[PDB]
């Protein structure tokens, strides 16, 4: 299976030098799109979901109450 | 020339991969109300509290118990 995607990888045409930044910026602008919907979390109300501090613990002193509140992905 | 770019990017993609891996492993998500206890076996259960707190365990070392 690894071939198959080395040659899928390989057949890619040589473009011009454009192209290659371009697909270099869309990969950037993919990873940064996908970690800002991450960053917020299964949310329903009647569900305080509080900051889970990741040192610390639990925010003790941060009561969510109805507002956002956005999780640091994996914090 | 050709050749040697995709074998050193070849190189680079799966060095970076396994990276990525290692990493992944390193990491644990003990919820809050559970106050996790670091399963270090090279000197054991640390007295120092590493409660909640995804804490960088290293892999094959400490594996995360979850402790309510």
């Amino acid at each position: 299976m690894a071939q198959n995607l080395k040659d899928l990888a390989g057949r890619l045409p040589a473009g011009p030098r454009g192209m290659g930044t371009a697909l270099k910026l869309l990969l950037g602008a993919g990873a940064v799109a996908y970690g800002v919907r991450e960053s917020v979390f299964t949310v329903e109300g009647g569900h305080r979901a509080i900051f889970f501090n990741r040192i610390g613990g639990v925010q003790q002193d941060t009561i969510l109450a109805e507002g956002l509140h956005f999780r640091i992905p994996w914090f | 020339m050709a050749a040697k770019v995709f074998e050193s990017i070849g190189k680079f993609g799966l060095a970076l991969a396994v990276a990525g891996g290692v990493v992944n492993s390193a990491l644990y998500n003990v919820d809050a109300g559970h106050r996790a206890v670091i399963f270090d076996r090279f000197r054991g259960v640390q007295d120092i509290v590493v409660g909640e707190g995804t804490h960088f365990l290293i892999p094959w070392v400490q594996k995360p118990i979850i402790f309510d």
